């Protein structure tokens, strides 16, 4: 199962 | 930009046998970056029934892809894997040796 | 008895020739599960192990709404990563991103990671506490500095410890017989002469799972590992994998050598000789 939050660089 | 060299290896599922079918792999890792041509040859022809891997990618962040089909060794017939990349000046041509 | 469960992602971008091309797998273990590809007809996360195919619909639908988000914020990051290098639009740039956990034989936590390449090169990777960041070189300093005022590693600790850890512990028991299996290798040695005086020695492991596998020469009883040629472990296409090691001798020497072949099927490690 994924992680399901997104982070960006 | 970084650039890694394909490793590949060409090589049978099983132990060949003349006239048993089996799987033909070429197995291309170590490189970077993804962008590669992988073909695998029939007596120096591209074989069309070529299936491969999902893109992914080592610890390292090298990448690798399996390229296979179905076939049926005989005495006869060449086997080999034709491959591009940004590192190699001109494609590289591994055969298949069933004798190692 | 260890296991893992990874996801790994790619993305590149391409130059005029519309958006980035973005492929996602998953992987237990040595063994493909999901894959997801931006550039496919389906526009779905895939299965590709049989036992994940039991999965219902709200997995499928749900797993493909994250992997898609992944895919928009790995575009977002390709422009972010050029102007942290002031870099142009001539060239084709490649992020990748890695994360997952280990556990031990007694299935519980051992480790977590997640790490990040830009262009092949460590860029920003999570610490083995979980709580903090090594950044390779200065943009990922910027990275760092947005991650830690966002709280970007308490997120990621809480998944790598929790949700990562339940969902390989309800993998490895939907997928028991592919999983939790031990395929020991199939070993032995050939023997080519190469001119009137030298051989080639190759050592061969086959058939074995996990990949995990050391394989060594030895000349009366001292590694040459110098003169080994060790190829990379590969998949044979059947879920199994094979390696060979060759180390090219003086013909009439061939009993002095021995080859040494470590793996978790084996109930011992093995040595195969010439004599």
């Amino acid at each position: 199962l994924l992680y399901g939050f997104v982070n960006y660089i | 930009m970084i650039q890694r060299t394909p490793k590949i290896q060409v090589y049978s599922r099983h132990p060949a046998e003349n006239g048993k079918s089996n799987f033909l792999n070429c197995y291309v890792s170590g490189f970077h970056p993804s962008d590669i041509e992988v073909d695998l040859l029939k007596n120096g022809e591209r074989i069309e029934k070529v299936e491969h891997s999902d893109l992914s990618f080592s610890k390292d962040w090298s990448f690798y892809l399996l390229y296979y089909t179905e076939f049926t060794p005989t005495e006869k017939d060449e086997y080999a894997c034709r491959v591009n990349h940004v590192t190699l000046s001109q494609p590289k041509i591994v055969k298949w040796d069933r004798d190692m | 008895g260890s296991h893992s469960m990874r996801y790994f992602f790619t993305s590149v971008s391409r130059p005029g020739r519309g958006e980035p091309r973005f492929i996602a797998v998953g992987y237990v273990d040595d063994t493909q599960f999901v894959r997801f590809d931006s550039d496919a007809a389906s526009q779905r996360m895939e299965p590709r192990a049989p036992w994940i195919e039991q999965e219902g619909p709200e997995y499928w639908d749900g797993e493909t709404r994250k992997v898609k988000a992944h895919s928009q914020t790995h575009r977002v990051d390709l422009g972010t990563l050029r102007g942290y290098y002031n870099q142009s639009e001539a060239g084709s740039h490649t992020v990748q991103r890695m994360y997952g956990c280990d556990v031990g034989s007694d299935w519980r936590f051992l480790r977590g990671y997640h790490q990040y390449a830009y262009d092949g090169k460590d860029y920003i990777a999570l610490k083995e506490d979980l709580r903090s960041w090594t950044a390779a070189d200065m943009a990922a300093q910027t990275t760092k500095h947005k991650w830690e005022a966002a709280h970007v590693a308490e997120q990621l600790r809480a998944y790598l410890e929790g949700t990562c850890v339940e969902w390989l512990r309800r993998y490895l028991e939907n997928g028991k017989e592919t999983l939790q299996r031990t395929d020991a290798p199939k070993t032995h040695m050939t023997h080519h002469a190469v001119s009137d005086h030298e051989a080639t020695l190759r050592c061969w492991a086959l058939s074995f799972y996990p990949a995990e596998i050391t394989l060594t020469w030895q000349r009366d009883g001292e590694d040459q590992t110098q003169d080994t040629e060790l190829v990379e472990t590969r998949p044979a296409g059947d879920g199994t994998f094979q390696k060979w090691a060759a180390v090219v001798v003086p013909s009439g020497q061939e009993q002095r050598y021995t080859c040494h072949v470590q793996h978790e099927g084996l109930p011992k490690p093995l040595t195969l000789r010439w004599e």
